[PDB]
């Protein structure tokens, strides 16, 4: 709506994600598993994986080398 | 008479192989031994059984008043582990709590 | 009293016959210090064997000595503080297992949550 | 500053991987004995 998503996984259920900001019943995992969602979304680009060890090879992700 | 005797009885005569001064004479010996040993401890668990079953149908106050204890042992036994408990959680603040 | 000599008197066969068995496995495994010490295990069970001998006699004499009802006469076919001590305790138990309920429903909810959160972390 | 932040988180998981550790030992005792209770 503006700051809030409002969705129902379970029928009977309804998950509720609301940022509150402000400006002078809550779960923490999820909040603290989001931060750390977003912070491996971050890593992610900033790997040490992209990195190509033999000096000649271009450059991308291990296994999509392998 | 009186099954404890004849229980002694079978029980050392479970030993009596082994007692004193080849395959197949062990096998049946001790297939025959361990067999009247466990019938008569089944017929003395009978008997207990039975003897429990005629008290508990006419006096019935002293099952209530076994049922009164285990149920104080449980409470007791509750309050233990509670306590335990409590101590290894008290011990765990103080640890979480200097970092 | 007596309706619970019964009970001692049944464990004190089944606990018998186990320690046979138990006899038994320490007689398989000796092979001809460790020598001393499993013959020290098996002096030891059959002292206690021969306690629990004797303490079955006793228990057989005592619920012998204290029958006017025959039995397959008390089996139902088809066609007084005691019991206030009873629902006192049971209301007793019953709060302290709700009680318990509830701890026990914290300390799950706090190892998922740990659980959750350290999984998350790599 | 990356290695003493590193240290620190080190230092609180482990603190957190033991106090999981004893409390399932603990749980595992109450939820025998809670189950097992006879009401």
């Amino acid at each position: 709506v503006k700051n809030q998503i409002i969705s129902q996984p379970f029928p009977s259920l309804q998950l509720s994600i609301s940022l509150c900001h402000s400006s002078n019943d809550h779960l923490y995992v999820l909040e603290h598993n989001l931060h750390l969602l977003i912070r491996e979304f971050h890593k992610q680009t900033l790997s040490s994986i992209m990195m190509p060890h033999p000096a000649s090879a271009p450059f991308g992700h291990k296994r999509m080398r392998l | 008479s009186t099954l404890v005797d004849e229980l002694e009885s079978s029980f050392e005569a479970c030993f009596a192989s082994l007692v004193s001064q080849d395959q197949e004479e062990i096998r049946t010996g001790v297939d025959q031994c361990i067999q009247k040993f466990l019938d008569i401890a089944r017929q003395t668990e009978c008997f207990f059984l039975q003897k429990r079953l005629q008290l508990s149908v006419q006096k019935p106050e002293q099952v209530i008043k076994e049922d009164v204890s285990e149920l104080r042992n449980e409470l007791q036994r509750k309050d233990a582990l509670v306590q335990k408990h409590l101590t290894k959680l008290r011990h765990w603040q103080q640890v979480l709590e200097d970092i | 009293n007596t309706a619970s000599l019964c009970r001692i008197g049944q464990e004190t066969v089944q606990d018998i016959v186990y320690r046979t068995m138990e006899i038994f496995q320490l007689l398989r495994n000796m092979q001809l210090g460790t020598y001393q010490d499993r013959l020290t295990k098996l002096q030891d069970n059959l002292r206690q064997l021969s306690v629990l001998f004797r303490k079955l006699r006793l228990v057989y004499d005592k619920c012998n000595e204290n029958d006017p009802i025959p039995v397959e006469q008390l089996i139902p076919y088809v066609e007084s503080e005691e019991r206030r001590e009873i629902a006192e305790v049971n209301k007793k138990l019953k709060q302290k297992n709700q009680q318990l309920k509830q701890i026990m429903d914290q300390l799950r909810n706090l190892i998922w949550d740990i659980n959750a959160m350290l999984a998350m972390r790599n | 500053r990356n290695q003493q932040l590193r240290t620190l988180q080190e230092e609180c998981d482990r603190k957190l991987i033991t106090l999981r550790d004893e409390i399932s030992i603990d749980l595992y005792e109450l939820e025998e004995e809670y189950y097992s209770s006879s009401s």
